[PDB]
Parts: C-alpha cells; structure tokens; sequence
C-alpha cells in the first residue's frame, strides 16, 4: 500500500529524470555543449536527391542531413545521419577531455517508424579513443550491439574501462539491422569523468 | 478557381517537396 | 492497494508513451519523415507585418509562419500557420501511400494562451483523399470538430474508413472558435496502414 | 491505499502539467508569442572566438549566442546568453501589456553540467517595470535570488505586487554563483494578468 | 551612460521587434 | 586510406569546430 503522497514523489522524480536529457548523465559529445564531428573517414553519405527546396517553382537546393546531427538532440523520424552500407564512422572531439565510462546510442522508436520496424538502425558497433590526434592508432574502449527490440535509447557501460582520458573518440558502426541501402544514426552521446 | 489556386506556390516561403521517394529514416 | 513497484511500471509506460510523439502513432504527415504541404489552394496567409528582423537598426525582413509549420513538431505559442477567415486549406503529400485511419490535430493549450482562451483554433474541419493528383475530385474521409474544451492534442478515428489508400490528403478548416481575424493551425498529423 | 485508477489519473495530470511549458503559466516574455529583447544596456557579450563555422576548410564565421536566446525554449547545455562579469541586463518588451505577478528563471541542471556545478548561473537579480519607454526610471517589482541547490526551473512570485501594468520589463543580474569569466542565462519568463 | 547603451543594437546578432502588435497565435 | 579520408571535410555541410576551448554554458 502506497500513499497518494508517495505516488506524487515517485512521479516528481521520474519527470525530473525525464527532463534531465532522459537519462540524467552529462553528455560530452553534445554539440551545443562544445563537441563536434571532426571526421567521417570514408563514410559515404547516402544521398537520395529527394528533399528539394524551391521558390516560385524554381528548384534551389536538395536538403540532406549532416553528420553533425548525431550530436543534436532533435530525434524526430528522419532527423538522423544516413550513410551507405552497414559500415560507417564518426570521429567526435568531446567538449572536455574525460575518462570515458559509457556511451549512449538511440534510434527512432518502432512505434513511429513505418511498418513498425527499424532495419536502418545500427546493430554492432565499437568505440575507440584517440590519446591526441585522430591519425595515431585508436584504442578500443568497447564493442556493443544496439538492440532493435530494446528501448529506443540505450546506454552502454564499458566493462573494466581503463583510467586513460580522451578528448577524441570514434564511433564505428559495423553492421545494421538489415536495411539494404543505408544506416541511420539518430543520436550518439558520450559520458564519463572529467580531469579532477 | 479555388481548387486551381496555390498561394503557397506564389510566396516568399520556400517550398519543400520529396521528388525522389522518402528521405532516410 | 498498489505496490511501489507497480507505480514505477505505470510511470515508466506513461513516459514511454509520452516520448513516442505523445500518442504513440506514426505520423505520415510529419515533414522530416518525408511529407510536405504541396498546396494551400486560395488560403490567404494572414500577414500582420509585425515580426521585423533588423541589423544595426536596418529593417531587413518581416518574418511570418509558413504553411509548412503545420507538419513540424514545435508547437510553442505562435508557432502555427495563420490564415485569414475561418475557411482554409492545406494539401499534404504523405510520406508513404497508406490507408488513412485517423488524423490528429492540436492547438496551444488554454493555460498558455492569453486570457486562457483559444478562439483562433480550428473548429469544424474535414479530411479529403486524392487517389492520384490534387485536381481530381477529393473523396471525403471524415468530418470532425476540434473541441476547444478538450485536450490540446485530439485524435480522430474515421468511422467506417474504406480500404482505399492515398498519398495526398487535404485538411479543410470550415469554422473556427470565434476569432474575428484568423485561424491558427499548430500541428496536423495523419495515421494509417501502409501497403502490405 | 491508492487504486491503479487513481495512479493513472495522478500521472495523467502530472504529464499534462509537464507538457504545458512545465509550470502551466503563460509566458509573456516568450519570443514566438510576440516578445523581444529590445536592449541589453552595456552588457558585454562574452565572446570566446571558439565556435567556428567552415566549408572546404575555409573559416567562415564564429557562432555565438544572441541575447534573444533567453526568450527561446531550447535550454540544452550551452544554449544560454553569456555576458562578461556577474552584472548584466536585458530589457524585454512583453507580448502584451500585463500586470506582472511572477517571473521564472531556469538554468541547465547540475546533472548535465560538467563537474556537476553551475557557477555560471545567475544568483541575485532584480526585475524592473517601465510604464512606457525604456529611458524613464524603472520601477522595482522585485529582488530575488536564483538558488543553485534548487530545481533547475524556479518561479518567483512578487510579494505584494502593485496593480500597475507594464509592457517593458528589465531583468538585472547582480551576482552569479562564482564563475570568474561570465554569467549564463538559459531562459527568463514573465507571468501575469492581461488588461481586463 | 549605462542606461543610454544598447550593445545588442550594435552587434551581428539580428534583432527582432514586434512593430505592429502580436503575431497570430 | 580509409583513416586518411574525411568526406565530411569535402562536402556542402558546414563543419563546426571548437578552436578556442568550450563555449559558455
Ligand atoms: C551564420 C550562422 O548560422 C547559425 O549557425 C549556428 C551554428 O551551427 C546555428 O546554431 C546551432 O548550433 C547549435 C550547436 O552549437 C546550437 O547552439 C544552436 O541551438 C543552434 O541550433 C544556428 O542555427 C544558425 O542560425
Ligand atoms: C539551405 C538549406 O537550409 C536548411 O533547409 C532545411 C530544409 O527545410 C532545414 O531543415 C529542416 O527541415 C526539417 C524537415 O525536413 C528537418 O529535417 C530538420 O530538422 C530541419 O529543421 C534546415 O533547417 C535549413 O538549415
Ligand atoms: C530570413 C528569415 O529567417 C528566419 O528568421 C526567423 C525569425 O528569427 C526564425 O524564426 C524563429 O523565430 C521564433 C520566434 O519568432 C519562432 O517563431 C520560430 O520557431 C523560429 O525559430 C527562423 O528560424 C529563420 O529561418
Ligand atoms: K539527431
Ligand atoms: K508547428
Ligand atoms: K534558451
């Protein structure tokens, strides 16, 4: 038996957690906080030549999603960086040098996707740390799989992370969930502990 | 006359159209 | 008597529903998902010449809301397409051809509106399907009334929808809730079943 | 002992409050609703020359946050107007002439800030009303302190507000919470009663 | 001197002003 | 060859970089 008052408090706490970027963890990869995509290696943007901007009927411009969007909070359907194939890369300079402890990856939920499936979602992926530049050899921090049957937002704690700190990390997508032309990345976050 | 009109088409508001199928999502 | 654990679960489910575009239904009219406003017929934008952009005191540009905004998720007060009169039209090419089953219309809530009233909200409206182009004769899919005393977001299931599928639909606003100069449309969504 | 049904209702009410700009009060300082920043007096934007926009490697433009952002709802980390010092000003023309009863100020939560501290947050501040132009002598409506250990969003009711009405108000920041180079303002809202 | 200033007015940040009443809402 | 590439660098998508420390927050 729970009182009305306890219900209120439980609701209050859940909404405060909801309002703290859903998961309550600072994101060192958030663009507005000072992070950016610095390279995509040889990732080939999947360009469809479909979203056409025009005025008085004059074709002006084809819009497509920048890699930058993976560090942007708006994750409505279609607001994702799409690359060709199931193999892609994004190198991110974090907003502060940290010891990384977890990353988060999300995708649009099935309920909002057509046919209720998300085969364009990343599946297996890995995270690498770069101690200085992005040309030296990456150190693997973790390998993980984004689960298409889990929550749209999934957090991934490194098992036995070292004490090394990094300001450059790379998200590598290895496979996807079956989509034959592309892979969509909605948002990638990186969490950890700053220099203390 | 109404049906034939498209004021959106004659404005300073850029129009967006999906000419070649859905965007990626 | 409910346990703490059941409360948590109920809260969890309600927040997951909240996060799925509030109502948990894919929206085939969402612009970023591949839909667009293709015509407004003879709808006359209600232009006020009020929102003036400037630099070093130099008048540059009067901002006004595009029809496109009705397919955009941001619905803060004023982020609505306004037309003159209580009669307006918007033709939308959906992002996929579907059998339509419901539409949703929302407006700013009364609590956030001045005087706590929303007389600029649409009242009676109807939805038409176009089997191909937008010039042939529309087929009526439903007539409905947006209720000014209901929730800000209202979903409207068609009674006895046919099995016909459409990629072009038109929202027609017939009356409003009393506002003498214009009608504000915040967001219009269309739900249904894709080709299977 | 609460029933399942009561839990649902409590959750429903809390989410509806959450969706009404979190606090359920109309905001007369919201830019999209018709309000604007008309002056910052001698506030010195804190420019870092850090956010560089470029194309094909060509430096194009340094981005920085406009004063306007304090009347904009997006409050992700870094989406704040920063001024040099702990003394700053923003004069806002409200969207309607009202009798002001409360203002609200928010900041990014500690959980999303690095080191979990927010020393760049405003601390003591005051609100002034201007009966007509912004050059006449302001009338003090209230003095308050933003509490760094409270909720990120804090509302401040005037004690014994007069019946005077205003369309121009000024937010004055007097001190901050210790940050040595700047003060960040995320969002400022103004609530009250319109001419009746 | 402070009161007479308006640094916002002298910047590369476009200013917005509602010259003719509220926008529609 | 892969590692040496940066297609983002050769596109019509403006790049953003923090050249002089974090922005204010
Ligand atoms: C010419 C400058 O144009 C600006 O470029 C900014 C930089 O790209 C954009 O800020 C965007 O950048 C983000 C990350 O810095 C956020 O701070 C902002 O909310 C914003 O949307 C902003 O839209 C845009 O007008
Ligand atoms: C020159 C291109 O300018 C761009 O035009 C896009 C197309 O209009 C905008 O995307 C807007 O279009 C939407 C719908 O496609 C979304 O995908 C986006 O989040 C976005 O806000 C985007 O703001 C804008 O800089
Ligand atoms: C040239 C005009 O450029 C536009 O300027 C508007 C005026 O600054 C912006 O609207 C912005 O202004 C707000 C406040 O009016 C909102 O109504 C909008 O959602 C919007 O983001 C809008 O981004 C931008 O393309
Ligand atoms: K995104
Ligand atoms: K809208
Ligand atoms: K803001």
């Amino acid at each position: 038996g729970v009182t009305e008052e306890q219900v209120h408090h439980i609701v209050k706490q859940a909404l405060q957690r909801y309002s703290e970027d859903r998961i309550g963890l600072a994101d060192y990869a958030l663009e507005s906080g000072g992070a950016s995509v610095i390279s995509t290696r040889c990732s080939e943007t999947y360009e469809t030549k479909t979203a056409l901007l025009s005025l008085f009927g004059i074709p002006l411009w084809y819009h497509s999603q920048s890699p930058r969007v993976i560090l942007q909070p708006d994750v409505h359907p279609g607001n994702c960086w799409a690359f060709q194939g199931p193999q892609g890369f994004a190198v991110v300079r974090l907003s502060a040098r940290i010891r990384p402890t977890a990353v988060t990856l999300e995708h649009v939920p099935k309920a909002l996707s057509p046919n209720s499936t998300i085969s364009s979602a990343p599946k297996d992926f890995a995270i690498f740390g770069f101690d200085e530049d992005l040309q030296q050899e990456g150190t693997l921090l973790g390998k993980f799989t984004y689960d298409q049957d889990g929550e749209p937002i999934q957090t991934f704690h490194f098992q036995a992370p070292t004490m090394a700190t990094y300001q450059v990390v790379e998200l590598r997508i290895l496979t996807n969930w079956g989509h034959p032309e592309y892979t969509c990345i909605y948002r990638f976050r990186v969490h950890g502990e700053p220099a203390h | 006359s109404c049906a034939l009109s498209n004021n959106f088409a004659r404005s300073f508001h850029p129009m967006l159209r999906y000419t070649n199928g859905p965007p990626p999502l």
